[PDB]
RNA sequence: AAUUCCUUGUCGGGUAAGUUCCGACCUGCACGAAUGGCGUAAUGAUGGCCAGGCUGUCUCCACCCGAGACUCAGUGAAAUU
RNA sequence: GCUCGCCGGAAGACCAAGGGUUCCUGUCCAACGUUAAUCGGGGCAGGGUGAGUCGACCCCUAAGGCGAGGCCGAAAGGCGUAGUCGAUGGGAAACAGGUUAAUAUUCCUGUACUUGGUGUUACUGCGAAGGGGGGACGGAGAAGGCUAUGUUGGCCGGGCGACGGUUGUCCCGGUUUAAGCGUGUAGGCUGGUUUUCCAGGCAAAUCCGGAAAAUCAAGGCUGAGGCGUGAUGACGAGGCACUACGGUGCUGAAGCAACAAAUGCCCUGCUUCCAGGAAAAGCCUCUAAGCAUCAGGUAACAUCAAAUCGUACCCCAAACCGACACAGGUGGUCAGGUAGAGAAUACCAAGGCGCUUGAGAGAACUCGGGUGAAGGAACUAGGCAAAAUGGUGCCGUAACUUCGGGAGAAGGCACGCUGAUAUGUAGGUGAGGUCCCUCGCGGAUGGAGCUGAAAUCAGUCGAAGAUACCAGCUGGCUGCAACUGUUUAUUAAAAACACAGCACUGUGCAAACACGAAAGUGGACGUAUACGGUGUGACGCCUGCCCGGUGCCGGAAGGUUAAUU
RNA sequence: AGGACCGAACCGACUAAUGUUGAAAAAUUAGCGGAUGACUUGUGGCUGGGGGUGAAAGGCCAAUCAAACCGGGAGAUAGCU
């Protein structure tokens, strides 16, 4: 059976990825939250 | 001519086609030509905002000359040609100087006839002049709503409109629907009618040759929930109130035109 | 009657015997003409009824071929209290 | 190591996506492996991925995204022009053989090809963010010509039999070779050359389009395969010396013909139909502003350059998605033999596997199967389940019907093997010879060889000849929906939803209507034979009476009535 | 010629048995329907919560739907256990 998940790594950059989240307003602010969190993976670049 | 199909198989049973051998049979003029996409009937916002529409065959656009400007210059007709973006058919001109272009084909027009444009024109089917020059009477099609601006009436398989009478600087004609509109007497109208009047009596057949044209099927909205549609739903088959749309309007008779902006050019708006 | 409470209505057909099924009758509790009425060849993993063939479905169960169940060696769970 | 069993349109082979050292060698057995373990995709250490031609990057664009000015909006912000990004599509160039424990069209041997920079020489009208051509496109169907590939004969090497026969019409194995270059065939499309003139292609034009004459019909373009060369080469069954019996050097015969034949190629072709079938650049041409003894353009020769990143391994699975070494899910490519219509089914080749607990016993009962005396639905809510029918050819076939159907209706007869007609028939293929010729990959004649259905007659074996796998039960009456289709992922597939057809009603274009505080967008690059909403639901015969109530469409005297004054 | 006919790949899910601390949080085995079209499939793109999409079941929107998920108002209120 098909299961939810299906791995592709473009549509996970194009989703997810650094530049994306800097392209809005609202994305910059999850940078900041996780910046002062102490987060040590940013985002789901690498 | 109209043929019918025989009775091979279910869904062929009552098709009805129509046919015409005059019409080309190869590819079109290729520097007349233009690519189209489907919308689906989804606007820049990505919201659907007229149903029923998806899918159907891949379509490319031809580009026809409704302004018809070419003043003085005579033409002759090469071939009639297929246009599946409208019900009636189009012809190729080739002028004198070497210029093609696509007209909307009328009633009585075949290869090797000869056509013309401008006040000097003769009075003959497939001629456009000003209104101004029109004897009154006469049937004519894809008028001008306004001089210069290109035709935008009577321009389907067989509409045609007749000029009643003329006062001032102002023609009076009555429109297919019935209606009696007053236009400026200068605008451009071309003599006699579109010729395709065969194509009402087409029958499809069956549900598939309504998806070829891109036509999704209608859910009526007394078999909906209450949630989705006004006429709701119920233990059985109910509907206990007035007809009513989507949204919440009367539908079975109330009127809709509120522009108030013109008001002036309509005397006899129909019935 | 996909509609009939009284009801297994009454008569005829099919069965040794038919509250179902088919054909008539009209006393239609409470059918009815585009929220359509009455017919209709073909089509349906659709509802009801009757025949031929065929059989362990049954009268009534018997034997046989394989995987577990049982014994020995190794590993080693669970609900509940 | 020798036997036995299983898959073989895969349970074989090569990749994309995804994973990220699981790949090769040495060494170890605590934990991990549903048991033991000397073994492992486990622990530890070392080693392994070689490109001008393969892919990415790069040039060009589709859906769509972002968007200088600009328009709009309390703020945040929304839409969009010029532009700039975005493959799942278009765009130059390499093949065969050998080699490592682990990589190769990347290394080595042999033989090729493409695009640029500079120099020399010869001959010269060069120039674009502009014009034209080209690139460039659908479904179905029908043939003809070919190849991959297979079978048989010939040729070469080897063999004479564990038990009767086997020097022959006997047995086993092999019989392979590319890109490139030259030749331009089966076949497809289109009439050429010269001269003059012109309201068109935003200006120009020798180019494209149009008009009028003259003169000839051979002009051009596209194109699978075959043949020659590449090749005195490479490969090659088996022998013979090394050979830690893990494996290496050397040597090495024959290497042809006929027939059958694709879903692959000619074919982006041809015929036909209605639902009428992307864009841009590279590429080929034409000139403007300019520059002209310069600078540039065409051809030959020489020389230099072609960077950077990916390349191991699994990839229908023990390495990816399912918490597991989980009877699940996952796109593309390759397609041998006998029987067969077949990529179905049965048995096999190349290749790969026996699925990570075993050994005994032969109770009840449960699970998956085989056979059965006499009766044959008496079972049960119900023929649930099981049993049964099953192929090809010929004969034959009802009510009803929209004349197409119903229909494979129902039912009946014949099927193996051997010989003859015919030492292999009808048919297909086709050498030599001969003849012709625009002498070429040509036409006519000619028939050797090869391959090979079906039918009739006679004989013969068994209980049974469509013998295995494979492979329709049939008929009569009736309710509902016309029909093919669609639906509650995970207890409902239907009489429910769609449907072609029919009717009412709205809408004259800056259309009605819908998404949006707005700008704007869809409807539509459409125009009443068009578009939106509502009910009914093929087709045939039909669709009666009622406007008091509610709604909608008109009318207008009189009565009543807001802000304001 | 055909939303034509028989039947594999491919896409579906009508009947029965097994399984129900399953091999599997919906499968396996034997039969079954469509199979040139209103067909099926790979890659990328668009529509966002009183909103989307819907051949219309209150279906589906990451194993969750008569109003998704995460954080916050928040120690909401509870004459009831």
């Amino acid at each position: 059976m098909k299961r939810t998940f299906q791995p592709s790594v473009l549509k996970r950059n194009r989703s997810h990825g650094f530049r994306a989240r800097m392209a809005t307003k609202n994305g910059r602010q999850v940078l900041a939250r996780r910046r002062a969190k102490g987060r040590a993976r940013l985002t789901v670049s690498k | 001519a109209v043929v019918k199909c025989k009775p091979t198989s279910p869904g062929r049973r009552h098709v009805v086609k129509v046919v015409n051998p005059e019409l080309h049979k190869g590819k079109p003029f290729a520097p007349l030509l233009e690519k189209n996409s489907k919308s689906g009937g989804r606007n820049n916002n990505g919201r659907i905002t007229t149903r029923h529409i998806g899918g159907g065959h891949k379509q490319a656009y031809r580009i026809v000359d409704f302004k018809r400007n070419k003043d003085g210059i005579p033409a002759v007709v090469e071939r009639l040609e297929y246009d599946p973006n409208r019900s009636a058919n189009i012809a190729l001109v080739l002028y004198k100087d070497g210029e093609r272009r696509y007209i909307l084909a009328p009633k009585g027009l075949k290869a090797g006839d000869q056509i013309q444009s401008g006040v000097d024109a003769a009075i003959k089917p497939g001629n456009t002049l000003p209104m101004r020059n029109i004897p009154v009477g006469s049937t004519v099609h894809n008028v001008e709503m306004k001089p210069g601006k290109g035709g935008q009436l009577a321009r389907s398989a067989g509409t045609y409109v007749q000029i009643v009478a003329r006062d001032g600087a102002y023609v009076t004609l009555r429109l297919r629907s019935g209606e009696m509109r007053k236009v400026e007497a200068d605008c451009r109208a071309t003599l006699g009618e579109v010729g395709n009047a065969e194509h009402m009596l087409r029958v499809l057949g069956k549900a598939g040759a309504a998806r070829w044209r891109g036509v999704r099927p209608t859910v009526r909205g007394t078999a909906m929930n209450p949630v989705d549609h006004p006429h709701g739903g119920g233990e059985g088959r109910n509907f206990g109130k007035h007809p009513v749309t989507p949204w919440g309007v009367q539908t079975k008779g109330k009127k809709t035109r509120s522009n108030k902006r013109t008001d002036k050019f309509i005397v006899r708006r129909r019935s």
